[PDB]
């Protein structure tokens, strides 16, 4: 272990936590918190960021000073890959979108990248490297989100064969697309049954990932506390937010039920509590006004 | 020797009152 | 020059189109000047360099650099010290 | 392609309205206020280069952080911050903004306002001369200038 | 009198450089490492040596106040020559 | 000792002197040392319990004519056990002199509020509480006037440290400034300046 | 009830109960500039110390230096040059016209006067202009030292001068006809902020806070320093206390600040800018790189400082805000113990609650500006 | 030795009191500050055009800092540590040894830029003339950490701006 | 040993001082969670109240208590006028703060700190 | 200065004042940017006599 | 009266605004300095 990498200091903004972080897709709803999470700590934090710089600015007060990198990069460039990930001790992946482009499908978001990032990483001699998956993923489901999530799921962890993949089930926070799109579609209910995850606890999870060895190698399930049926829950948003952009993909993928898995660890297996919803959705849902809770099951 | 001095009969005057100078008609002219 | 100008305005530089291999028709920048010319041009002297020249250093800039913000080629901070505390490398024989 | 070519000069065209109709709203904190009153003087006259003098807050598109960023007041800053629409820049003019300065060991003084808001153009100096300052405001048009929204929305 | 590392890494007068290991490096990626390539130790290694007719010499520098404060510097070592404190520029007594 | 010597003003001495003695002889219930520097500055040294007789002497007596507080100033000596070292520097625009008067407390014993004698002293003292900690009995409306709202502790004490106990920074997981215990990039360099050599042997201390 | 509006965050916060167009209550919540100037003054040296002066009234650096300044050399017991004094009060007075400039036009310009305001930074820009030449530095010079100055004037700074202060007078002029006889420029000054001299007294008020009361006190007449007995000006004297006499009072101190500048360039002595102890003042370079005194003396203040002797000043000033003054208290050592810095617009703007009962919420933007307040003195 | 602003009592006869009821019904001092206004309207104005115009600078300026050299190559700087002692921000951080040839030298000698106040102590206390303020002003970054510089850059910056530098120097060192 | 009172003369007057503040800021914690519109409950606030009161429950001097009474009303008086924003209120909840290591073996794993 | 004298009459005019014979803008009359060097006087202690520090 | 009777130990700990644990896991160490024997001052 390097001299310039063991840690120093009580934690804090201008401490060294000894981990040197790779984030793709930090530019994002989860990259958000967990750079700011990694930042407090005082690690250094490597940023590679395809879009404006502009848009990468709330990224930079989350650190001290020269421990956020920012670096350009391509999808289909695995030597800007390399470039982000050579001094790095962990890869967190972080790349997704909701709907495909027309330059990059669900297949290259999901397949492609996280494949290509995960064999760089491998022999570029990074020691961890965590993807994140969805917990409905399958290689029959409805949906070609899930299906081709399903697939990259199962090349990261035959090409990086120590790889922490995480499972979260729906992740809710200011600025997800979870409570927000239900708060804004003003898309039925049916007997889709949902437990979802605040986006701390995912942050949280996700580093005691990266300070627990014995996390190697693992699928970890994150899902929330409670589960609810899909009508209750958008009633339930409908009633906090003090009301009376979509695709066919999404679509199925909000009337899929969140499966359970009991054989995989979750959030309490790293040391995480999770948060249920109605201490969280007020704090969601009150940029939306111009409650008794929901039911679980 | 040689510093930063006034001239050898020092300078000029300098006006530091107020110049209002009192332009316009009368008041018995100007209706 | 222009010395019927005021004071100010009696000194300009028309900066060229193209320094250090960068377009600069029309993104001027006020550190393009060389800094022989930039005593000049900020009234820092009377004299411009064509009358009397700086001194001659082998260790002075031939080429001048403008601000390298936001490029490739900008500073990166970075300790200029060497390590402190030598570690105890282990040996590679066995111990048996 | 075409579209590439359509894209290029769009970004063109918006980065040139907006590099040159900056409206700033500066934060008078301390002395560095009195010298961008100098660069609203009729000496340097931010005023024909189209950053108006004095926009409100509601309507600028630059905050320049013009003096010492305590801790009282670092949540109205980061308040006026947020309210600011897009796209809004920060120039951190002077060096108790840059990075707490002179007051930089207080107990009372934020070490730089970049903990508090994203900081696009540091101006150095204690003050910076009115020039430098201008030097700055100019650099962030320079930055304004090379910026492809349009060019990376079509790439994505 | 610049030189290189194993990595690639310019190596400073002082003799710092990273090490290949060593996370820091990703700090220049993309960007560049600041070195002065104009070594003092070198450039001074190229001035001749003072030969002067006295036991004791003077040096300020050059420039008289705009050198350095003017030191005395023995030359009774006819073994090793007589070098300024200050600018490193060395003397020898010619007898 | 022409040139660079600053030159001694023996008149104005002798006029302070005369006129701490004056002060000393008409309060001596609460007037406790009388002192008057070599560059003829006056300080009545009192107790605390006659702040508000010394100072309204002073402004309303027809030979003193203190009219205007210049300011009001607390001084931490930890070596003390009444560590506060409360200093009034009044003006006499009659008479076109300035009076010092101190006084001393600990953390615990209230000073008498001296906004009934001068309207200046409300954000002084004011000051003073928000700094060093010394609480004014009587005071119309007294609360910290520099600090930040929430801040911990009295910032001039001398056993506070320079930078404090907590610092701020944006977080954007909770959307807010947010306070936590200080940590520096750079620890601010004490040195240690002062010469084991004597400088002054006129203000020599007799030793044990 | 009544109206209770927060004026959120120089930068003030103001908590205003009103009643309707009326103002009840006026409570100023500072400290959005406090930067614990003087707790750091403490662990520094005096020459260290000094630059933290030129911070306080940033409108006002060299009169803030002279005050910082003269509190050490009383404490030293010595004095500067003549040369020195007179340098001090020619850069004092052209400070105080920078000062007068930003009060006066900045004060107009927050009632609605925008003109002013450029067409006399132009005047100040040249000022600045002076103190770049003199020092390095367009504001914070830290020219005016323990001592004397640091550095002699260059040869044709006073020509430049005598340029400038043939020419301010029609500068004032025209500031004075663009405002003074205005009807809209009375309207907004004249029965604003009347404060009668028993209460300037009373609330701490200096300067021409208490000059626009009638109160006949100029601390450069009655308490004089450096060179002030020998230059001859007049103290201008309000008549009814309130915003307009002390306009017209700070329009006729640069009126009376131009008539000491020209004595100043008229009477300007030869000799020497610092103290010739060298235990207390830096030798010159060339003596610094010749003598092992002065190389000793060099190296010892500038790392070490002067020790100051035992004691306790409180030395003021007639800075253009008013009476600055510190109090100053040494423990032997080359460092503060105590620097408390009394600021004229910390007891002003304590008195603004008074100043703005009876008015409306446009005349509390006037008081603001008739008391000229600067927060970095009020906060420190 | 004191005047009194505005104790003038108006005159009562009817010119007087004619000329202020036609000053307040013709409006003639709103029309005097119009003709001000006006007055300035055909003067030249004082914009000089940055940048490619410059505001005028005195070779005492305080701008950047740079790291000097002798007139062979060699450094100024002899590690003597006395700008970090007078430092005011204490922006200056210095370390020391002897180097390959017994000189004494730093290995490190940084200057946070945005601790730095810009007084220019440094270049004063130091005895050698190797820590200067230079001229330059016009060096905004774009980053905070490019305004922390160390050695390299200072003597970079020293490198670049020598002519410049070493003639503000002949311009005021008989003034220091 | 004979000291000059603040308020209390004794220990039940400034237990009663105490109380009465207490009683204030129990009135005030709806309030504040309402018009800050802050993330909390009625009740984590109160329980926030009662552990601020709890902190200092070792206290046997009137004059120390008195002044922590002083101090208690001049922070509610910050709360209640809208002088406090939503960050100070929030700084009762170190919720940016990782929890530090409470016991021997996480302090020895983590650093120095004893 | 290079106001023409319709202009320079119409702005006197307007000013009410004579304002050419104080300009505002700087010309050739301000001192020069490139000086002699100094000499500058020594104090009253640079004395090789009757100087102990003493006194 | 008009005075007091606290019998109890002086102790401010909860008015000086210290944080706990630079309270109660500090050493404070109260000494004379040694002389620096570089010198004889
Ligand atoms: C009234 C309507 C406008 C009449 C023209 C005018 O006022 O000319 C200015 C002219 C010169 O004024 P000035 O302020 O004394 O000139 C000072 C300059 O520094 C002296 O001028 P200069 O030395 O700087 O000379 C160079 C200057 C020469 O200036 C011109 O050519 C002025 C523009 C003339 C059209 O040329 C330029 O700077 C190029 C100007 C290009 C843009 C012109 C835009 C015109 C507006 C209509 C489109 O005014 C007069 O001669 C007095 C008024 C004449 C009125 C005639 C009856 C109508
Ligand atoms: C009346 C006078 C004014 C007339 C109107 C103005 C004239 C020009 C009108 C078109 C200007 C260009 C499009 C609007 C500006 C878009 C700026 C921008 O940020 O774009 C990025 C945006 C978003 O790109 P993005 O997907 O990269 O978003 C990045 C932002 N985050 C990360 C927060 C999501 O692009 C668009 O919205 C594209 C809009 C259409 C582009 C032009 C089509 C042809 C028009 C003819
Ligand atoms: C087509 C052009 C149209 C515009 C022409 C003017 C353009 C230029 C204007 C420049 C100034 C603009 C300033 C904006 C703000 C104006 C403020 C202002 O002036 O307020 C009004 C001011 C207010 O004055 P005041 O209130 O400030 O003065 C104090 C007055 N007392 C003491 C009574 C309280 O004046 C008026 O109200 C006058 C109104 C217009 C009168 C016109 C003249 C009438 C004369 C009749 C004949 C009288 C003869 C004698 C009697 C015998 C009769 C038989
Ligand atoms: C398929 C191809 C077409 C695709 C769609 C585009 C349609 C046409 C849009 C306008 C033209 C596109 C290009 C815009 C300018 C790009 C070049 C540019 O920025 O040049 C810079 C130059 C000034 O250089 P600068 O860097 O600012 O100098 C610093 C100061 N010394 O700048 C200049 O010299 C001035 C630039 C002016 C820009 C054009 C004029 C304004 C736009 C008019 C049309 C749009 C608005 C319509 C009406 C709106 C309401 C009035
Ligand atoms: N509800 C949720 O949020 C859940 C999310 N997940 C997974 O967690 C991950 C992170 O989620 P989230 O933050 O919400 O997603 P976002 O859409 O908010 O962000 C995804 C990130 O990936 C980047 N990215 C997307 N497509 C590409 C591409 N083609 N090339 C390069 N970079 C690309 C984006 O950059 P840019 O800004 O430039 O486009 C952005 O930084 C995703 O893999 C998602 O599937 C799993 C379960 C639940
Ligand atoms: C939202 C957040 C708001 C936070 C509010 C912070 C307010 C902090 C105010 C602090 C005031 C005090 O702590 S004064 C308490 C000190 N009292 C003592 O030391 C005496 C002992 N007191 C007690 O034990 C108290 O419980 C009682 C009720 C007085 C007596 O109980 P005992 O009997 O059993
Ligand atoms: S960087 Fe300097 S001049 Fe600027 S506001 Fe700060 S202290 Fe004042
Ligand atoms: S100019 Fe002043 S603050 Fe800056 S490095 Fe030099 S001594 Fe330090
Ligand atoms: S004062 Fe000069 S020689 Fe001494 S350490 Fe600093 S730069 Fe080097
Ligand atoms: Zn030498």
């Amino acid at each position: 272990l390097h001299h310039a990498v063991i840690p120093h200091g009580k934690g804090g903004r201008s401490s060294v936590s000894g981990i040197v972080a790779t984030v793709f897709g930090a530019t994002g709803f989860l990259g958000r918190y967990l750079v700011n999470h990694l930042g407090r700590m005082g690690s250094q934090v490597i940023v590679p960021y395809r879009c404006e710089p502009y848009d990468t600015m709330h990224l930079r007060p989350m650190g001290d000073l020269g421990q956020i990198i920012f670096m350009d990069w391509n999808g289909r460039d695995k030597d800007s890959i390399r470039r982000a990930v050579e001094h790095s001790n962990v890869v967190i992946n972080l790349v997704g979108r909701e709907w495909e482009t027309k330059n990059f499908d669900f297949e290259d978001v999901f397949v492609k990248i996280p494949q290509a990032i995960a064999q760089v990483s491998k022999e570029a001699g990074v020691e961890k490297f965590i993807h994140i998956s969805h917990l409905n993923a399958d290689i029959k489901s409805s949906s070609k989100y899930l299906r081709n999530k399903a697939v990259g799921e199962k090349e990261v962890r035959e090409t990086f064969p120590e790889a922490t993949i995480i499972k979260p089930a729906d992740i809710f926070g200011r600025e997800d697309r979870f409570l927000n799109y239900f708060a804004n579609i003003r898309s039925l209910g049916k007997k889709t049954v949902k437990q979802p995850v605040y986006i701390v606890d995912v942050t949280k999870g996700i580093i005691n990932a990266i300070k627990d060895p014995d996390a190697r190698g693992k699928t970890f399930a994150f899902v929330g506390p409670n589960r609810y049926l899909l009508f209750d829950l958008v009633q339930y948003v409908f009633a906090v937010a003090h009301r009376p952009w979509t695709t066919r993909d999404k679509v199925e993928r909000i009337h899929t039920t969140d499966r359970t898995l009991p054989h995989l660890p979750g959030l309490e297996d790293l040391g995480v509590q999770a948060t249920p919803l109605e201490l969280k959705a007020i704090e969601v849902l009150r940029r939306h006004r111009t409650v008794q809770p929901a039911k679980t099951v | 020797v040689k510093q930063d001095m006034p001239p050898v009969g020092g300078y000029g005057p300098i006006d530091y009152k107020r110049n209002l100078p009192r332009r316009g008609l009368s008041g018995y002219s100007m209706f | 020059e222009d010395n019927k100008q005021f004071f100010g305005r009696h000194r300009w530089v028309i900066y060229t189109t193209e320094m250090n291999g960068k377009n600069t028709f029309w993104d001027v920048d006020g550190s393009m000047v060389p800094p022989e010319w930039h005593r000049w041009l900020h009234c820092m002297t009377d004299d411009p360099p064509t009358v009397k020249p700086p001194t001659a250093r082998k260790f002075i800039w031939t080429n001048h650099k403008f601000n390298l913000s936001g490029t490739p080629q900008q500073y990166v901070p970075y300790s200029t010290t060497r390590k402190k505390i030598q570690e105890w490398v282990p040996p590679s024989t066995p111990y048996k | 392609s075409r579209g590439e070519y359509v894209v290029a000069k769009l970004d063109d065209l918006i980065n040139w309205a907006r590099r040159s109709s900056l409206w700033p709203m500066t934060f008078g904190l301390a002395c560095c206020a009195v010298e961008m009153m100098h660069m609203a003087a009729p000496r340097y006259d931010m005023d024909r280069f189209g950053v108006v003098f004095r926009a409100s807050p509601r309507q600028s598109d630059v905050m320049i952080v013009a003096g010492t960023l305590t801790n009282k007041m670092a949540p109205a800053l980061r308040k006026v911050y947020d309210q600011m629409p897009e796209p809004r820049y920060v120039v951190s003019m002077g060096s108790c903004a840059n990075g707490g300065g002179y007051y930089h060991y207080s107990y009372s003084v934020v070490r730089g306002c970049d903990r508090i808001v994203p900081v696009d153009i540091y101006v150095p100096g204690c003050p910076p001369t009115a020039e430098a300052l201008l030097y700055g405001i100019l650099q962030l048009q320079k930055k304004i200038k090379r910026e492809k929204r349009l060019r990376i929305w079509y790439r994505r | 009198g610049v030189r290189t590392s194993p990595t690639g890494e310019k190596v400073t007068h002082t003799g710092q450089v990273y090490d290949d290991e060593d996370y820091r490096r990703v700090r220049f990626v993309g960007r560049q490492k600041e070195v002065n390539e104009n070594f003092a130790i070198d450039l001074i290694a190229e001035q001749p040596v003072s030969q002067v007719g006295s036991r004791v010499i003077s040096c300020d520098g050059g420039g008289g106040a705009l050198g350095h404060p003017r030191v005395y510097i023995n030359l009774d070592k006819e073994t090793k020559t007589g070098t300024c404190g200050y600018c490193g520029l060395q003397f020898r007594q010619q007898h | 000792t022409r040139p660079t010597v600053r030159p001694r003003n023996d008149v104005a001495h002798k006029q302070l002197s005369a006129f701490g003695e004056y002060v000393a002889e008409i309060l001596p219930k609460y007037v406790q040392q009388v002192q008057v520097s070599c560059f003829s500055e006056l300080e009545i040294c009192i107790h605390p319990d006659g702040v508000i007789p010394v100072l309204t002497f002073l402004r309303d007596h027809s030979n003193a004519q203190f009219k205007s507080l210049a300011d009001l100033t607390a001084v931490d000596i930890p070596t003390r056990q009444n560590r506060f070292e409360i200093v009034y520097n009044l003006l006499s625009l009659r008479f076109n002199s300035r009076i010092r008067v101190k006084t001393y407390t600990d953390e615990l014993t209230p000073v008498e509020s001296s906004v009934s004698v001068y309207k200046a002293a409300n954000w002084y003292e004011r000051e003073i509480w928000d700094m060093f900690g010394v609480f004014f009995a009587n005071h119309p409306d007294l609360r910290r006037i520099l600090t930040d709202y929430g801040f911990e502790g009295h910032p001039f004490r001398k056993d506070f440290p320079l930078s404090g106990y907590v610092e701020l920074r944006y977080d954007d997981e909770v959307k807010r400034v947010v306070a936590e215990p200080v940590e520096l990039a750079q620890e601010f360099r004490k040195f240690d300046l002062n010469s084991p050599w004597e400088a002054f042997p006129a203000y020599r201390q007799p030793p044990e | 009830s009544n109206l209770t509006l927060n004026f959120g965050p120089g930068v003030l916060r103001l908590v205003m109960e009103l009643s309707g167009e009326m103002v009840r209550k006026c409570d100023p919540h500072i400290g959005l500039l406090h930067r614990g100037t003087e707790k750091l003054i403490e662990y520094k040296t005096y020459l260290q110390a000094l630059p933290y002066f030129d911070r306080l009234d940033y409108v006002s650096m060299m009169c803030n230096e002279q005050a910082y300044s003269l509190a050490v050399e009383k404490l030293l017991n010595i004095q500067p040059p003549p040369r020195a004094q007179w340098i001090r009060v020619l850069f004092g007075e052209i400070t105080r016209l920078l000062n007068h400039i930003m009060a006066v036009t900045t004060h107009a310009l927050d009632i609605g006067a925008m003109t002013p305001f450029f067409w006399m930074f132009e005047e100040r820009e040249k000022m600045f202009e002076f103190y770049e030449r003199v020092s390095g530095a367009r504001m914070h010079a830290a020219y005016v030292r323990p001592g004397g100055v640091h550095q002699d004037l260059p040869l044709g700074l006073m020509d430049d001068i005598y340029e400038f202060s043939k020419n301010f007078s029609l500068r004032i002029d025209e500031l004075e006809e663009m405002l003074t006889n205005n009807r809209i420029w009375r309207n907004r000054t004249v029965d604003i902020g009347v404060v009668t001299a028993e209460d300037a007294l009373n609330y701490g008020f200096s300067g021409v806070m208490l000059r626009g009361s009638g109160i006949q006190w100029d601390l450069r007449k009655t308490q004089p320093y450096d060179v002030y007995d020998q230059v001859e000006f007049d103290v201008p004297i309000g008549s009814r206390g309130d915003c307009y006499d002390r306009y017209l009072c700070r329009v006729e101190e640069m009126r009376q600040s131009i008539r000491i500048i020209s004595q100043c360039l008229n009477k300007m002595p030869p000799g020497e800018i610092k103290v010739d102890d060298a235990k207390v003042s830096p030798p010159k370079r060339a003596e610094m790189k010749t003598s092992m005194e002065s190389l000793i003396h060099h190296f010892k203040l500038y790392t070490e400082g002067y020790q100051v002797p035992p004691g306790a000043t409180y030395t003021a000033i007639e800075a253009p805000k008013g009476e600055f003054g510190v109090y100053l208290v040494s423990d032997g050592s080359s460092r503060p113990y105590r620097c408390k810095i009394k600021a004229p617009g910390f007891a002003h703007l304590a008195g603004l609650d008074k100043m703005s009962k009876g008015h409306m919420l446009a005349d509390v933007v006037a008081i603001i500006g008739t008391q000229d307040i600067v927060f970095g003195e009020v906060d420190r | 030795t004191y005047k009194y602003v505005n104790l003038r009592e108006p005159s009562m006869d009817m010119k007087s009191v004619t000329d202020r009821a036609a000053q307040t019904l013709l409006w003639t001092e709103l029309i005097r500050g119009l003709g001000m206004t006006l007055s300035y309207l055909f003067r030249e104005p004082a914009t000089i055009n940055y940048p490619f115009e410059k505001g005028p600078l005195s070779p005492r300026f305080r701008g950047e800092h740079a790291l000097r050299r002798y007139p062979s190559g060699e450094e100024r700087c002899i590690a003597c540590k006395l700008c970090e002692a007078v430092c005011p921000a204490q922006a200056i951080t210095i370390e020391a040894e002897p180097r390959a040839d017994g000189s004494r030298r730093t290995t490190r000698y940084d200057i946070d830029m945005t601790k730095c106040i810009y007084c220019g102590f440094c270049q004063e206390a130091c005895p050698v003339d190797a820590i200067v303020e230079g001229p330059n002003f016009e060096f905004s970054t774009e980053t905070h950490e490019e305004l922390l510089y160390n050695k390299e850059k200072l003597l970079n910056n020293g490198d670049k701006w020598e002519a410049e530098i070493a003639a503000n120097i002949q311009a005021d060192y008989l003034y220091r | 040993t004979s000291v000059k009172p603040i308020f209390s003369r004794d220990m039940n007057e400034a237990k009663r001082r105490v109380r009465e503040l207490y009683r204030a800021w129990y009135r005030e914690v709806p309030n504040t969670v309402h018009l800050f519109q802050l993330d909390i409950s009625v009740k984590q606030g109160r329980d926030k109240v009662r552990e601020m009161f709890k902190k200092n429950a070792h206290v046997t001097d009137p004059r120390v208590v008195d002044l922590l009474v002083i101090k208690g009303k001049m922070e509610l008086e910050e709360t209640i006028n809208v002088w406090k924003q939503r960050t100070h209120v929030m700084r009762f909840f170190h919720e940016t703060e990782a929890p530090r290591p409470k016991d021997f073996l996480s302090k020895f794993y983590v650093g120095h700190d004893p | 200065a290079s106001a023409t004298r319709l202009i320079q009459g119409l702005r006197n005019w307007a000013s009410g004042r004579d304002l050419q014979a104080k300009l505002q803008l700087r010309y050739q009359e301000i001192s020069k940017r490139t000086q002699p060097p100094p000499k500058l006087p020594v104090g009253p202690s640079h004395r090789l006599s009757n100087n102990y520090y003493c006194a | 009266t008009q005075l007091i009777t606290v019998d109890e130990k002086l102790d401010i700990t909860t008015l000086t605004g210290v944080p706990e644990e630079h309270i109660k896991t500090r050493k404070a160490r109260i000494f004379v300095p040694a002389r620096n024997n570089m010198q004889s001052g």
